[PDB]
Parts: structure tokens; sequence; C-alpha cells
């Protein structure tokens, strides 16, 4: 069970970190100001 | 987009094309893309 959970965690963490290679700047409205955010899946 | 090219009837000919797709999950290779044109919140990666 521990090896299974480790394997799942390793796959999930690598997948989450891979999303940071496609970061691009957009325009979104936070509060009341339109600002340039930096956006980028999120597997269960 | 299908650029003009020699026909495939004659041997040793290649057809040249460019694909422009909205960026999303699937077969996408950002490193080998020609460029990633950008729109509001939406990308459009064009291939070489």
């Amino acid at each position: 069970l521990e090896v299974y959970i480790y394997y799942n965690i390793k796959s999930l963490l690598v997948a989450l970190a891979q999303n940071n290679k496609a970061r691009f700047y957009s325009k979104v409205k936070l509060l009341g100001l339109t600002v340039d955010q930096s956006t980028v899946v999120y597997p269960s | 987009f299908i650029l003009p090219s020699k026909s495939l009837e004659v041997a040793g000919s290649f057809i040249r094309f460019i694909t422009v797709f909205r960026i999303g999950p699937g077969l996408v290779d950002k490193d080998n893309l020609d460029t990633i044109l950008i729109d509001g919140d939406s990308q459009w990666g064009v291939s070489k």
C-alpha cells in the first residue's frame, strides 16, 4: 500500500510541476482592477 | 492550411501543411511549435 501511494504521489507531483512550462500572461479582473496574471491539468 | 506542393502521384514528393490549433490537452508539443499566438485568455499554437 505504501509503495502504491508513493507511486501515485510521484506521478501526481510530476504532472503538477509539468504545468508550469506553459505559463503565459493574460488579463483578468481581480477586485476592481484588470491586471496581468500568469496562468498555466489537475488530476484527481 | 495546405500549401502548394508537388502532387503525390509522382514518387518522391511531399505535401506541405500548417496546422493552427487552440492550445489544449492532447497531441501538442510547445517546444516544436513555430509560435504560440495569443488571444484573450486563449492561445492558438501554429506549427512549423
